[PDB]
Order: C-alpha cells, then structure tokens, then sequence
C-alpha cells in the first residue's frame, strides 16, 4: 500500500502471488504445523516442475489452469491476518484516529496545558511552510509534459530539501491512536 | 416406539387411534367396574391453586407435596417421602393408561378377526 | 522488558514430527528448508500434551478420593 | 478437469479466472498505460492541493457534482416517451393502486357483508 | 498490560534469528545488509516464502507489492518499523 | 406494607443511580466503571430478597 | 503479578492459578460422583416400565371370542 | 503474551463456574412444581439424550 | 386571544425601532415570552372549545398547534442569525419581519370561528412563504421552487373557495359552531361528490398527498433554514387541521369518496420512504421523510375514527418537532462544507461528538422509538388502521421497517465511517448551534410524560 | 525487481521525518499543566431509595384501589387462618397404599 502501482502485473508477478495464495489457503486446510510444511514442499516441487519453461503460451495456460485449479479447491474460509482488509480488527482503530488540524481549533485555555508540545507544533507548521515553493517547483520541472505516467514521487534531491508532498504521509495519525 | 411401526406400515385398522379413543364401552368385557375414586374435593383443589394439568386423580399427594415445602421452607431437601408418593401415584395413573391403551388395542384385534371369522363360515 | 532471545541453534527436529516429515519428504527427493523453524512448538513444556479423556478428566482423581472419603465418613457415622 | 465456476450479476467473474487478463495485445498494454496516465495525473492534481498549506476548506469535486447532477436534474432533460417508458411508467405507478384498492374494497366489502347478518363476534370492541 | 513497546533492536533481532533459522541460508555468512539474490543466491519462489515467514513471526500482513521489493533483513526492518510506527 | 413490592422496585430503580451521575465528577474518573460494577452487585443482593419470599 | 514474554518458550505460570483450576475440576467431579450415588433415579429411572404382553385377559376386560 | 493472572478475569469467571455446577440443582429444589412429571419410560428412551450426547 | 395576537404584532415596530445589533435579541426574548403566554391555552375543557369571541375560538386541536407555533419562532430567529451575518440592517428586518407575519397569520389561522376567514389567512400564509424562498434562498432553482410552492397551492384552494361561498348560500352560515350543530348527510350525486373533491383537494396539495408532493422536495430544499423549518412544522399542518375541521359536513360521502386517497396514502407512503433509501442530497432525504409521515395523517383522517384523529394529532406535533430538528442539524454541516451531498462529510461523529448525540437522538424520535410521541401517534394509527382492515397491517408494517433503515442509514452516513481526508475547515460546533437542538428536543421528550395535552379533541 | 534507487532514498528521508514527528509527540514530565465513609455507599444507594418508594407505595399507590394486587395466598388442609381462625378440615381419609 506504500509502492505505486504499475499499468499491470508481469507473468513472473502472477505466478508469485499465485504461489502465496496457494500456499495460505492450503495452511488453512493444513492446521498442523508438520502436515502444512509436508504438502507447502510438495507444492513448492510443483511449482518448481515448470520453473524454466521457455514457451510463453505453454507457460501462460499453465497459470491459467493452475488459477482455475486453485479457485475450485480454496478454502471458503481462509485464515486472516487480524489487521488484513478480511479481519476482525480491520478497521477497528479508525474511530480514534483524529486528524491534526484539530489542534487548530482548541481553546486556548487547552493549549495551555502541554506549552512544550505545541512549540514543537510550531516549528513543524513553519517547516511545512518555509518549504512548499520548493516542493513544487520541483514538481514541475521533473514531470514531462505531458503529465506524470505514474503516481511515484520523486525524492529530495539538494541539501536543504524536504521530498515533496511529505506532510500527510509523515503526520500520519498512528496505528493505535488512543 | 413399535407401536408406531405396526400402525404406520401395518395395517392401521388393528391397532387404536389415539385421538379417537376408547371406542368400546367401558363395560363391554368388564363384569362389574367400579368407578375411579377420588380424595381430594373440588374446593380443597382450587383452594390450593394447583395448575389445571395438576388437578388429576393424584392431586392429593401433590397437595400433601407442596404443604410440606411451605412449612418446612430453608430446608429444601425435607420433601423426599412426600414428592415420592406423588411420583408413584403418577406413575400409577400411566401405566393405567397404558393398561387402557392395550385393552383397546386387543379388543380391536379381537373384534375384526371374529367377525371375519363368522364371514369366513358365510362363504358357502 | 530486559530479556533477550534464545540460541537459535537448540531447535533441533529431531524426535519431533517434522523429523518424520523430513523423511517422507526424502523418500520423494525433496528437502524441508523451514522445519527448525517449527522446532520450538515441540520442544519445551509443549513438548508432551493431554488428550481428550484427559482432558475431560481434568480432576477426577482428588474429587474421587474426596468422595469416597466423605462416603465412608457418612455411612458409617449412619449406624448411630 | 474440475467444476466449472460461471459468474452471475451478484457473483461476478474473478480476475484470475477471466481470460482477457491472458491474451494480451501491444494495443492492450498502450490502454493499460493510458488509464495509469489519467488516473496518475488525476492524483497529482489532488495531492497538489491536499498537501497545500495555505488551503482551508473541502477540495471540490467535479466528478460528485457530475453524480449527483445526473442523479437528479439531468433526467427530465433526457427523457422521452417510449413505449417501454409509457408501459414501465403506467404499470409501476398505477398497478399497484388499483391492485390494492381491489383487495382492500373486497375485504371490507366481506366484512360488511358479516356486520349486516349479524355473524362476526364484534363483543369487547369497546375501542375503534 | 498489552504488548511491551517493541523496538527497532528487537525487530531486527527476530528478523535475523528467523533467517538464521533458514536451511537455505547459513548463519555466518547472513549480515542485515545482505541481498537476499547477489548475496544469498535465492530464487524469487524463495524470496516469497521469507516474507511469509515473517508475517507469521510479526502477526500481519505485507501486501505483495510491498513485499516483492524487500530484498535485505534492512529493508524488512525498516518496513516493519514503519508500519507499527517504532522510532527506537 | 410487606417488602415484596418496595423490594422489587427498589432493584430496578437503584440501577438508574449510576446513570443520573452521568454528568457527576464520576463519570470522568477512572472510578466510574467500579462504582457501576458495585451498583449492580448490590441490585442482585436486593433481588435475592423477594427471590426468597417467593420461593418460601 | 508481573510475568514477561518468554519468545518460543511455555509461559511462566503461578501457583493460585493451578491449584484454583484443578480445585475446581476436583469440585465438579466431587459433585457429580456424590449426586450420583444419593440420586441415581435421577438418571437411571426409579419405577419400571410395563410389559404390556404380561398382562392377562382378564386383567383388561378380555372374552374368549366366542361371546 | 500468554497472562491469566488477573484478579478481575479470575473472580469474575469463578463466580459463573459456580453457578454452572450448583445453580441448578440449587433452583430445581426450590420451585414448587408447576407441571406433571414422567415418572414412567422406557430405558432406551431415558438415557436417549446421554446416548446420542456420547455418539 | 388578542392577549397573543396583540403583542405579535408589537413584535413589528419593536424589530424597526431596535439597534443595528439589537434586532436579534429583541425578536428572541419577546417571541419566547409570547411563548410562554400562549401556554395558557393548554387549559382545555372536555365537552366544548374556548369560544373568546365571536371571531376566535380555541380547541384542544388549535392549542397544540398554537404553542408550536409560537415555539418555533425563537428557534428560526437562532437558527437564521448566522448566515444572514453579512446581510444589510433593513434586509436583516426584513427577513425578521417576514417570519413575523408568518407568525401571526398562522396564529389567525388556528383559531378562526368561521370557515371564509380561516381561508383567507390560509391563503395569506403564502405571501412570506414565498418572499422569504424566493429572496434568501441560496441557488439558482429557488425561483423555479417558488412557482411550484405557489401554484400547486393555489390550484388547490381556488376551488375551495368556491365551495365555500356556496356553502354560505345554502346554508346560511360558515362559523363552525353553526356548522357542527346543523349537520346534515350529504347525498350521494355527482354535484355532492364535485363539493366533497372542492372541500378536501386543497388540504390534500398542502399535506401533501403522495401525487401532488412534488413541489415539496423543491420548497424545503431550496428554502433558506428558517423557511424549511416553517415549512415542515406548521405549514404542512395546515392541510391536516382543515381536513379535521371540514369533514364534519362530508359524511356520509366520506366513506366512498376516500377509497382513492387512501390508496394513494397507503402507497406513497412505501414510495416515499423507499426513496429515501436512494437519495443522494441529506436535505431532500429529510423533506422526503416528511411525504412519508403525513401519509398516515392522510390516512387516519380519512377514516374517521376517535383513536385515528388522536392517533393525528400527535404525529402532526411530533412530526414538526422531529422534522424542524433534523433540518437544523443538517444546516449545521451544510454551513461547514457548503454541498448537500451525504457522503462529502463523513465521519463526523469523531470530529462533532455532542452534534452526534444530536443526530443520534433525532433519528431515533424519526423512527418512532417508544415511549416517543411520534411512536404513540403512529401506533394509534395503525390501531384505528387494523380497526378499518386487518391487510393494512402489511402496508403499515412494511412502512415501519424502512423508516429505520432510512434514518439509521442518515445517521451511519454522516456520523460513522472514516472523515473525509482533505477537509479541514470543520469547526467546533458553536453554543448557538447546540442550544437550538436542545431546544427542539427537550420539548419533545417532555410531552412524553403528558400526552393528553396532544391528543386532540377526541381524548 | 527491489527498490530503484530514488524510491529508497525517498523512503529513508520520509523515514527520517516520521520518526522525528512520532518522537515529538512525546511529552515532557510537566507537559499535563494542570490549572488550580465506611458504609456511606449503602444508604445513599440502597436505604435512601428505598425510603422513597416505601414511602410512595405505602402511602400514595395504595391510598387508590386495585393498585397492588397480590395472588391470592394459597390455603391447604390443615391450615389455620389467621383472620378468622378457622381450620380447614383434613383430605378424607387416604387409600393409604404403602
Ligand atoms: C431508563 C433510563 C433511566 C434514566 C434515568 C433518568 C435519566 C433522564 C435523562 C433524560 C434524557 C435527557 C435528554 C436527552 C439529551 C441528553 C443531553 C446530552 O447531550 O447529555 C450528555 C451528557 C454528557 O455526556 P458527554 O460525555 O458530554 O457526551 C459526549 C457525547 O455526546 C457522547 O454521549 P453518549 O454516547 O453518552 O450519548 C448520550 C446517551 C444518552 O442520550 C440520549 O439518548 C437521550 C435521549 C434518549 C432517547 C430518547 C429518544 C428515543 C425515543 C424515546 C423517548 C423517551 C422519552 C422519555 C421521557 C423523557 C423525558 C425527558 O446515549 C445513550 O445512552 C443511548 C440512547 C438510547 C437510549 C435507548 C433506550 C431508550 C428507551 C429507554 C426507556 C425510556 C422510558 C423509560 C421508562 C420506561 C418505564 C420505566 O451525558 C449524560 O448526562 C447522560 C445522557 C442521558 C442518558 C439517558 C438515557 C436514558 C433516557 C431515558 C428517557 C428519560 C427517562 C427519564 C425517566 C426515568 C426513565
Ligand atoms: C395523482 C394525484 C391526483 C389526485 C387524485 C384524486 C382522485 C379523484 C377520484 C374521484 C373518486 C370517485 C369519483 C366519482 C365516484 C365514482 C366514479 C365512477 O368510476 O364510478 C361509477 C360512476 O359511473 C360511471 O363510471 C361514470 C364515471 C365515468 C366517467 C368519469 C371518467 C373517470 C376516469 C378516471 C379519470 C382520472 C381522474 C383524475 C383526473 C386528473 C359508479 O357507478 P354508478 O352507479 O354509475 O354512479 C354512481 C355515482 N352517482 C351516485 C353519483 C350517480
Ligand atoms: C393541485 C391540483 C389540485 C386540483 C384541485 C381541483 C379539483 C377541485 C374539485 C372540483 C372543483 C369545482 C367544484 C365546484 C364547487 C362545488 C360546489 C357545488 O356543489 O356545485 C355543484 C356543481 O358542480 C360542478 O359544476 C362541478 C363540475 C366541474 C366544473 C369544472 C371542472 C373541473 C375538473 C373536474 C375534474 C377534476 C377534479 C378532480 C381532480 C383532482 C386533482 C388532479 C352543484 O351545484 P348546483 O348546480 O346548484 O346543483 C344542484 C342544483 N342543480
Ligand atoms: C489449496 C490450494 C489449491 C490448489 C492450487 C492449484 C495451483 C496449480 C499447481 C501447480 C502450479 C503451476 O502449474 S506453475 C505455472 C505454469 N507456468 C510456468 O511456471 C512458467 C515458467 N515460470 C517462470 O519461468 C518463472 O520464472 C517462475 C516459475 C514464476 C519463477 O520465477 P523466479 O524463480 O524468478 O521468482
């Protein structure tokens, strides 16, 4: 969720997630730690069986029947990571997640308690502001023309430069915010 | 259950329907019966306030029961003799009605097969 | 706080299932590259479990010495 | 070799058991990277403005105004009487009236027959 | 309470012992700043299961874009710090 | 009066307490889920009362 | 209390926690044991169950199917 | 992080296991009886629900 | 009952005379007051109305609607002063003087003796009404509102009136008194069923009936705050305490000529509330809601029952309660953000937490929660409803079901989920702003335990 | 296949300043600047409410009739009442089959 995504997924992608997939759903079918490592090296052999299969279309409709095999024996349901999209605890956190520019709108008499911390909040506010121009600028004259062919972001490139469009990505609330 | 099997894949008409039942007088084979007894009266029963379903031919020893749980309150396992001859009055009243339902059921078989057997002797 | 990892080099799959999953994955021509990995559930006090009756039976043992002591206490503390 | 899945309008066909997603043309790779383009460029554009310091308030969003104009005020505009349109309009609107005008008006119609022969066992309707 | 705030020594910690724990890569060679592919010799069918292997030691889940990239016990650990926001 | 009637009100209405205290300097304590906790324990002794009339 | 993470390791257990469990199991199989032996009826019955083939025809108000 | 040592969790669950052994022979002994009970079965039909329990 | 109209009317000059900076608080504290003076009509007899002259009478139906009446004021003028802050003074008058003489012709209206006067205030409503749209509304489609505000009415009650000075020739008087003592059948020919459609068509455009809705969801959008919350709590009331009052000369004729309307009724109530669960603007959902209320007022005053008039009454005052409020709390986003659109904010419950208590309460008075009085108008019309036939029971039931999944649906919109991302400028809520949902809701909540002083005349 | 280089040295400057912000959200040991009965619990929560509703039950639900009714006592053979002082005779005679 960090990495830009590209205009599709090459073969070698494909068959990759494919194999991590597989081998998810088959440790949901495997409880055991031992009977899970027994058939994961039986289908890392095969998977292995056509590691160097030079022809693109014998390759291809391998992966295919190898999708089709797969969607027929999943397991209805997969184990999931807790915090995966799937999970119990996917989204639990949210509600406590508060954006900073709250802070903003405090009364001064809850300002006054933590003087230290919003210091600290102005020295962020003049950094992000002393440096937007840059940032921009920068923007500008490494994309093409046209317009930027993909959503990676360039990084800071002299001295005294921060990698632009940083601020949210940096004041990111936090995973437990509360 | 045999009783169910013998009715619903043999042949029904030999054996009692429960719903409609007795049908035969209850003096049809009986010499002499006498008619069931009981002890307690109708305003002893509502005096009590026992359930509808309660007020059977047992409902003295129920009544004797359940005296003796209000007097004898804290201690909750004092009422054995009492809840045992109420147990054993009911089960008496069952295997009464079972003894009905067998009573039927034979006399049904019975009544059939004789009159089959007097048109067995009409054939000719 | 303050603690630290254990040696890596005691997880060791011997005496433990992964050790008969490495020979079945032998006598095919393959290799468990992970198995060590796994040791861990198998060596320590996880080492040996319960089964099911026993599990059941979780304290049958002192509450039948309780009982039959409170049964001999009464029975013949009833002949009075 | 196994049960075929087929998709349905609720259940859809999955991605990896589509078979577009493996025949894949020059052609095919240009549209791919042409829709990275827009939606890249799209994201610039937002980003620019989201991280920008000096803006208070909500971004606005042509695509929502499109939504909810067409949703709404742009309908009238586009309509035109068709015979699906007239016969849609004419059942969906007025079957239902008189489907219910028909069972209600026979209901009470038995009802009141009832009321006048004296047969309904109307005793405790104290409250109406 | 719950968990005790995990640090940056003990995520490269658990990264490195889970890799030493790796029959294909032997312990005294493997240095944090390793490449799993010029150092290691490992095939990408390889590299996958390593990152399956740590989201079985940390509990969670990397996305496969994220997790092809990772090439270096470094690079996981910086990831992972990133994600649980561990800046010691 | 017996007690039944005023006892059994009383178990329900002494649960409401802790919800008029809900704007008290109480419910920004770090005290206010005992003092709930407490509230209900002593509204199932209540209960118990009229449990043992009927029972009797 | 205070007990730590141990890393691959059976947990650091105290002793209340496991003389309280096994004191319960003990109790629960106590008190099924002692409600067995005062109230087997309870489980195994207390009054049997009528053969109705036993019965005689004249317990039941049966003629000998000449009448 | 395995860690049931705290007085709430402990108290609070013993309490319940109390109630799961004794509380029903504690209340059946206590309610007047309000139906008509089956003092008469067959065996097979009395140890039915144990049977198929065990199966 | 010039002890109310009166000071009303004091309510103008004291507005022109006041400071540039005054005018605000002036209008508040003596619209309250003049609240608390109509309170005393709530003293109502159990045999006949209040006669206090020869003009104004007051019923246990009237008062209700007065006290609501004379409540709303305040809260309008707390809810206007804030987007009319850059207005000039004389317009800011203008707009106060505006709601005053809405004020005092609703007030004429409710309390009318004879049937020609309640008309003609009845009619005079539209002139404010229409004036406050059509001048402070904020888009371009506020004109168009307006047209259809003011000829959907019109083509209503212009042949009303025509009854009405017909009905004056022949019987000799239109007083209300007059007209309930000398009742008479009314025959069944075609020229009693063109006089049945005349008396009743122009209260149902102003309910309204589900057909002849449509100028609603444009009024109250494009309304300004006040004048949508004038709309939903009094004006389409109006509709349903002339139906009351004018149905006693219907009958007989009652019985078959209401056939139509309660089919059109018992359906656009399920039309109504289903459409709230597809749509994309929060103040259009709102006025939809209201379609789907007066429904049931539809129904329970065609079929003429104790229980279906009490049943009414209630869910008319409940109704303009509930509806002002849920009006105001979505003018508290919409001067956020500026768009109507549901899901531009959300997640505002994490930004908003006592606004969200607001919302919360609000929808659960929406969908009748018991014991509200909503819940208790609803149910003595379903009662009555069963009562004239079991099969109703289906379409109420139906009706129920998907009120809650509407509201809910309001409420999990714009309170829960995540914040959207890039606004920034969503401030605390003001003092102004929780006060005016105190205001709303506190009332509602305390009719709870007094409900006869809403159950009409027939309690 | 891996990072390109400007991918990681952005990621390592974005690193850098994350970890910079989530220490300044640290607080300082003053940061909370704060601006300047044994038994009590069981009457103001159980003999305070029950004085109130002992006292309205007693005393004003019960002053109008049918308010609280109670199931009639249940009387059995060989009760003695206490109103009348009547005994209620005894179940006649049982079969006595013991
Ligand atoms: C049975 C209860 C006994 C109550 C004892 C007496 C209590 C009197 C309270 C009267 C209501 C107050 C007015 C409502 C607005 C509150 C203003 C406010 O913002 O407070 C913030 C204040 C400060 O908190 P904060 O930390 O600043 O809040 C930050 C956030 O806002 C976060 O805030 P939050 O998340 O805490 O949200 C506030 C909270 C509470 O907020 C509310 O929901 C208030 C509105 C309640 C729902 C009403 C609408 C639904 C339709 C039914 C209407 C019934 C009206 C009854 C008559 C009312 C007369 C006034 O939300 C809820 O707890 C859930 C509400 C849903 C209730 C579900 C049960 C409904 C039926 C209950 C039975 C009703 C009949 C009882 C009698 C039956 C026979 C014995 O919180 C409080 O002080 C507590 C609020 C009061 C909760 C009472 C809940 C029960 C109310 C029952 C009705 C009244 C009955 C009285 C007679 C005895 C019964
Ligand atoms: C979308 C929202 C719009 C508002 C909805 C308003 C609904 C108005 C409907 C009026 C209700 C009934 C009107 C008249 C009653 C009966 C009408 C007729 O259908 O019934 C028969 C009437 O007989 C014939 O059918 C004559 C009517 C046929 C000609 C009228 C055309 C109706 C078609 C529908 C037009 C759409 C109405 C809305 C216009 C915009 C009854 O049989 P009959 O025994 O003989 O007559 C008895 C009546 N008497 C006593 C006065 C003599
Ligand atoms: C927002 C849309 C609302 C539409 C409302 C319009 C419908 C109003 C109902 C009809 C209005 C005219 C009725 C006239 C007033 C009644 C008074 C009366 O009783 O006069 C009748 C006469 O009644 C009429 O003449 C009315 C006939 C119709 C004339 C105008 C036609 C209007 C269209 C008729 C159908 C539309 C009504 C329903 C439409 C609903 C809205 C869509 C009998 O009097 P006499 O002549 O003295 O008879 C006794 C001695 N001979
Ligand atoms: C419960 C689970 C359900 C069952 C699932 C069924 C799945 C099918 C099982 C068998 C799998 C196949 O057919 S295998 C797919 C068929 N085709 C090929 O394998 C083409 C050759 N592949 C390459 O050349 C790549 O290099 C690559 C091999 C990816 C390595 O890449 P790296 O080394 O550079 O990372």
């Amino acid at each position: 969720a960090f990495s830009a995504p590209a205009a599709y997924l090459t073969h070698q992608q494909k068959v990759l997630r494919l194999y991590k997939r597989a081998l998810r759903h088959l440790e949901s079918w495997c409880v055991h730690r031992d009977k899970y490592r027994y058939f994961a090296c039986l289908m890392r052999a095969r998977f292995d069986e056509h590691k160097n299969e030079k022809d693109m279309v014998k390759a291809t409709q391998l992966l295919r029947q190898a999708e089709e095999e797969f969607w027929y024996g999943q397991h209805p349901q997969p184990y999931i990571f807790p915090e995966s999209p799937g999970g119990t605890s996917y989204e639990r956190y949210e509600c406590y997640k508060v954006p900073e520019w709250c802070l903003d709108d405090w009364h001064p008499s809850e300002k006054a308690m933590y003087p230290d911390y919003f210091a600290k909040r102005e020295q962020w506010k003049r950094l992000r502001r002393e440096s937007w121009e840059r940032e921009v600028k920068q923007l500008q004259e490494e994309t093409p023309p046209g317009g930027p062919r993909t959503e990676a972001l360039p990084p800071a490139r002299k001295e005294g430069d921060l990698p632009p469009l940083w601020w949210h990505i940096v004041t990111r609330p936090r995973e437990r915010p509360m | 259950g045999a009783h169910l099997a013998r009715r619903y894949l043999g042949d029904a008409s030999k054996e009692p329907d429960p719903l409609r039942m007795p049908t035969f007088p209850p003096d049809y084979g009986f010499p002499e019966r006498k008619e069931r007894e009981m002890v307690a009266t109708q305003q002893e029963m509502n005096d009590a306030q026992l359930m509808l379903q309660q007020r059977d031919y047992c409902a003295h020893y129920l009544i004797q029961l359940l005296k003796c749980k209000r007097d004898s309150f804290p201690n909750f396992l004092a009422c054995k003799h009492e809840q045992h001859d109420w147990d054993y009055c009911e089960h008496l009243d069952y295997v009464k009605r079972m003894k009905e339902f067998e009573r039927e059921r034979r006399l049904l078989q019975r009544k059939k097969r004789r009159e089959q057997r007097e048109a067995e002797m009409a054939r000719g | 706080s303050k603690m630290e990892l254990p040696d890596y080099k005691q997880w060791k799959i011997e005496g433990t299932p992964l050790e008969t999953v490495q020979e079945k994955l032998a006598a095919r021509g393959l290799r468990d590259p992970w198995g060590r990995n796994e040791a861990w559930r198998y060596s320590g006090g996880f080492a040996n479990n319960v089964s099911f009756v026993g599990a059941l039976l979780k304290g049958f043992k002192w509450g039948f010495a309780a009982f039959v002591v409170a049964v001999g206490a009464e029975y013949y503390l009833e002949s009075q | 070799s196994f049960p075929k899945y087929k998709p349905s309008r609720l259940a859809t066909l999955p991605a990896t058991l589509d078979p577009a997603e493996y025949d894949i043309s020059p052609e095919t790779r240009k549209a791919q990277a042409e829709r990275l383009a827009i939606r890249s460029r799209l994201k610039r554009e937002y980003l620019l403005q989201y991280n920008d310091p000096n803006r208070l308030g909500v971004i606005e969003d042509p695509a929502l105004i499109r939504w909810t104009y067409a949703r709404s005020a742009n309908i009238y505009p586009n309509f035109r009487p068709t015979p699906k349109t007239s016969l849609l309009g004419a059942l969906f609107g007025i079957g239902p009236l008189f489907f219910w005008y028909y069972v209600f008006k026979t209901d009470r119609d038995k009802k009141e027959k009832l009321i006048q022969e004296g047969k309904l066992d109307q005793t405790f309707n104290i409250s109406y | 309470s719950d968990a005790p705030p995990l640090t940056l020594e003990a995520i490269k910690d658990r990264v490195l012992y889970v890799l030493k724990l790796y029959d294909k890569i032997d312990p005294e060679k493997l240095s944090v700043n390793s490449h799993f592919m010029k150092d290691l010799g490992l095939d990408s069918l390889d590299q996958v299961e390593i990152i399956m292997a740590m989201e079985d030691e940390f509990g969670f889940e990397i996305p496969d874009i994220d997790a092809e990239k990772l090439m270096c016990p470094q690079e996981i650990v910086d990831y992972i710090a990133d994600k649980k926001d561990v800046y010691e | 009066m017996n007690p039944f009637a005023s006892l059994t009100l009383t178990t329900l209405t002494i649960l409401t307490i802790p919800i008029m205290m809900s704007n008290s300097n109480i419910y920004k304590t770090n005290l206010y889920p005992n003092y709930v906790k407490t509230t209900v324990s002593y509204a199932f002794t209540l209960s118990l009362v009229p449990l043992l009339m009927f029972m009797h | 209390v205070h007990i730590e993470p141990r890393y691959r390791q059976f947990p650091q257990l105290t002793r209340s926690q496991l003389i309280q469990a096994e004191f319960f199991s003990a109790t629960m199989w106590f008190w099924i044991l002692w409600r067995f032996w005062h109230d087997s009826d309870a489980v195994l019955g207390h009054f049997p169950y009528p053969d109705p083939s036993q019965w005689t025809d004249e317990e039941l108000g049966i003629l000998p199917d000449d009448e | 992080l395995i860690n049931e040592n705290n007085p709430l969790l402990i108290n609070s669950i013993k309490r319940l296991l109390i109630g799961s052994i004794f509380a029903g022979f504690i209340i059946s002994n206590n309610i007047p009886p309000m139906t008509v009970p089956n003092t008469t079965m067959p065996l097979y039909m009395k140890m039915t629900a144990l049977i198929v329990t065990i199966m | 009952m010039l002890k109310i109209i009166i000071p009303t009317t004091m309510l103008l000059p004291m507005t022109w005379m006041s400071k540039h900076n005054m005018i605000w608080i002036n209008a508040t504290v003596h619209s309250l007051l003049i609240s608390l003076i109509s309170l005393s009509l709530l003293n109502q007899l159990g045999e006949n109305s209040l006669n206090f002259s020869l003009t104004f009478f007051s019923d246990s139906l009237s008062a209700p609607l007065l006290v609501l009446t004379t409540w709303l004021l305040p809260l309008m003028l707390m809810a206007s002063q804030s987007h009319l802050s850059k207005e000039t003074t004389t317009r800011k008058k203008l707009y106060i003087t505006m709601l005053i003489l809405l004020q005092l012709f609703l007030i004429m209206t409710f309390t009318a003796t004879e049937l020609i006067l309640f008309y003609i205030l009845f009619e005079a409503t539209l002139v404010p009404t229409l004036i406050i749209i059509t001048r402070w509304g904020n888009q371009t489609e506020r004109l168009n509102a307006g047209l259809y505000f003011l000829f959907y009415t019109l083509a209503g009650s212009l042949p009303l009136l025509v009854a009405l000075v017909y009905i004056q020739n022949t019987t000799g008087s239109l007083n209300f008194l007059i007209i309930h003592y000398w009742s008479h059948p009314l025959s069944n020919s075609w020229s009693n069923i063109f006089m049945w459609l005349a008396c009743i068509m122009a209260f149902m455009v102003k309910m309204p009936l589900y057909g002849l809705h449509l100028w609603l969801p444009k009024a109250h959008v494009e309304a300004p705050i006040a004048g949508s919350m004038v709309l939903a709590a009094v004006l389409l009331k109006l509709g349903g305490y002339g139906m009351m009052r004018i149905t006693t000369i219907l009958n007989p004729l009652t019985n078959y000529m209401a056939y139509p309307f309660l089919m059109l009724s018992m359906w656009g109530m399920i039309m109504t509330s289903s459409i709230c669960l597809r749509q994309t603007d929060l103040k259009s959902l709102i006025a939809y809601s209201s379609v789907s209320h007066m429904a049931l007022v539809i129904v329970a005053i065609m079929i003429q029952t104790p229980w279906s008039f009490m049943g009414a009454t209630a869910l008319m005052i409940a109704h303009g309660l509930t509806s002002s409020m849920l009006f105001c709390l979505a003018n508290t986003n919409y001067e956020r953000v500026h768009s109507r659109t549901m899901i531009l904010a959300r997640g505002l419950q994490t930004l908003l937490p006592l606004m969200a208590t607001w919302w919360l309460v609000a929808s659960l008075t929406n969908l009748a929660l018991p014991p509200s009085i909503n819940l208790i108008g609803e149910l003595f019309i379903i009662t009555a409803s069963f009562s004239w036939s079991n099969i109703t029971i289906i379409l109420m039931g139906m009706n129920m079901m998907i009120t809650a999944l509407y509201s809910l649906y309001m409420l999990i919109t714009t309170q829960r989920g995540k914040y959207t991302h890039h606004i920034n400028n969503i401030k605390p809520s003001f003092t102004r702003e929780n006060a005016l949902m105190a205001l709303h809701i506190l009332p509602l909540l305390l009719l709870t335990l007094n409900p006869k002083m809403i159950l009409g005349p027939l309690y | 296949s891996g990072y390109t280089p400007d991918e990681k040295l952005r990621l390592q400057q974005l690193r850098e300043l994350r970890r910079r912000w989530l220490k300044d959200q640290e607080l300082s040991p003053r940061e909370p600047v704060l601006p300047p009965r044994h038994s009590i619990f069981a009457v103001t929560h159980v003999l305070i409410p029950v004085w109130i509703i002992h006292y309205y039950l007693k005393y004003h639900v019960t002053a109008k009739p049918y308010t609280v009714v109670e199931r009639k006592p249940r009387i059995f053979p060989g009760d003695t009442i206490l109103e009348t002082g009547e005994v209620i005779p005894l179940m006649k005679e049982f079969p006595d089959q013991h």
